[PDB]
């Protein structure tokens, strides 16, 4: 009756970017990234790998409200180092970690009999 | 009212398992669930609680 | 070989126990849910009933078939009806099925085995009534009496667990870590003795016991996770892990891709 | 090809119109259902 169409949990709607980046005025060298059609699955994963670049001064993320599949990510880094980059890096480090995983799980598998 | 395909709770299929179960009773006189491969109670309750009405519905004419 | 590492334990066709070490829980969990919800599959989505004298109603059966597990091997070389340039559907993005059931044998049953594959499979593993039943007719759709008929016509499509549960190939997934509460990510309830009143997990044997004399370690983090990936069919227990590991990756990709599309301007 | 009304028991395709009585080709039992449609009905699998 009033509930959306299921496919609104992953498909971007009419003119909408996965990412929208806004500068934060509250404190220097800081930004808030709006991720559209996403959740903890991807949020928390990005949040995590950023407290890894000890070059990142801050990193938390949140889901405004459960009805809407979106989420905000706030990042702040050291002097003259752009966070967007740290987002790239920490994001890449993620794929590699998984790239390795995929592989280590495939050779491993083949060695099975059952 | 027929058997429920896949368990609500976890998702594991369970449509086929009906006849296997209702059989391991009548004959093999038996646990049934456990061998049918229904481990955790979520799916367990699925089968062990179904009351197959369809049978009685089927007893109607046209 | 490199970063995170696997160490499979007893594995079969409908399960895949294994230990995933050298990874942040955060990342284990992420993969966790990805399997549970976002792996492309193939389920019936549109049902065009023609005749139906069954005691079950139209949409009741319709539901049923939505759940019947279809093949989804080369599911990746098919397209989402939403992207295919064909008004409605076609061989290039869907699998059509038939189902006819006339009551002749004076209780006749309708098993998922009774499905035809009227459209052109284009020679790719997909659209098959996954049967694991001992006899050979997995999933009893429904029963019917004397002269009750029933003619359908199903159309299957890609989709995922987000869109609907009838998709996700996962179906239950075990997850545990640090069986001996060393990280103290929990405060055991108890009347007198936590340890005696709280079941010890079968997972406590691949990690060393506590050891009293030691003070509380703090700098230690959640490393190593004992899992188990059950499958319902559609996709091989192994893939339901691989593909998962990969889709999560594809997403992490566009987050970097979408990024690029925003630098030029 | 073609069917109009059916009987509550002896499900035998009938067919009528005004004043032609409201019974059946036998069984007096004056019930009768108005058999399904020709235009197919389309459903969703959720
Ligand atoms: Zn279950
Ligand atoms: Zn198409
Ligand atoms: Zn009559």
């Amino acid at each position: 009756m009033n509930a959306p169409d299921r496919f609104e949990l992953f498909i971007l709607p009419d003119d909408v970017p996965k990412l929208k980046i806004t500068p934060d005025s509250r404190v220097p060298n800081c930004i808030i990234i709006k991720f559209e059609r996403e959740d903890h699955t991807l949020a928390n994963l990005l949040r995590e790998e950023l407290a890894l670049y000890p070059d990142v001064t801050f990193v938390a993320y949140k889901v405004e409200h459960p009805l809407f599949a979106n989420f905000v990510m706030r990042l702040q880094t050291e002097e003259g180092t752009r966070p967007k980059q740290a987002l790239e890096r920490a994001c890449a480090s993620i794929i590699n970690k998984l790239k390795t995983l995929d592989h280590k799980f495939n050779e491993e598998w083949n060695i099975k009999n059952f | 009212m027929i058997i429920p395909v896949r368990c609500f709770s976890c998702g594991k299929v369970v449509g086929d398992k009906w006849d296997a179960y209702l059989r391991l009773l009548e004959e093999g006189k038996q646990d049934a669930l456990d061998e049918l491969k229904l481990k955790r109670y979520c799916c367990r309750r699925m089968v062990l609680t179904h009351v197959d009405l369809i049978e009685k519905f089927l007893r109607y004419n046209p | 070989s490199k970063e995170p590492k696997v160490n499979i334990i007893n594995a079969q066709d409908d399960e895949v126990e294994l230990m995933l070490s050298d990874v942040n829980l955060s990342l284990a969990n992420s993969l966790r849910r990805t399997m549970l919800a976002e792996v492309p599959t193939l389920a019936i989505d549109l049902v065009e009933i023609k005749m139906n004298t069954s005691v079950l109603a139209d949409e009741f059966i319709s539901h049923r078939l939505g759940l019947i597990p279809l093949v989804s091997e080369d599911v990746e070389e098919m397209k989402y009806s939403r992207d295919c340039t064909c008004e409605d559907y076609c061989d290039e993005c869907s699998v059509v099925l038939e189902l006819s059931a006339r009551h002749e044998g004076e209780t006749t049953d309708v098993y998922s085995s009774s499905l035809i594959k009227v459209s052109g499979p284009g020679n790719l593993n997909v659209g098959e009534p996954v049967r694991r039943d001992d006899y050979d007719q997995g999933i009893l759709l429904c029963k019917l009496r004397n002269h009750q008929e029933l003619n359908i016509r199903c159309i299957a499509k890609k989709g995922i667990a987000k869109e609907h549960a009838k998709w996700s190939p996962c179906s239950a997934i075990a997850f545990e870590y640090d069986p001996h509460n060393k990280l103290k990510h929990t405060d055991f309830w108890f009347e007198v003795d936590a340890k005696k009143e709280w079941p010890d997990s079968k997972y406590a044997t691949w990690e060393e016991p506590p050891k009293p004399g030691e003070v509380f370690d703090y700098k230690a983090k959640p490393n190593r996770f004992y899992m188990t990936v059950e499958t319902t069919g559609s996709l091989k227990a192994n893939q339901v892990f691989s593909r998962g590991i990969k889709t999560l990756q594809e997403k992490l990709a566009n987050v970097l891709f979408e990024l690029e599309n925003s630098r030029p301007a | 090809y073609g069917v109009k009304y059916t009987c509550g028991a002896c499900a035998h395709n009938f067919s009528l119109n005004k004043s032609d009585p409201v019974r059946c080709k036998e069984c007096g039992h004056r019930v009768i259902y108005k058999a399904r449609t020709k235009r197919m009905s389309k459903f969703l699998t959720t």
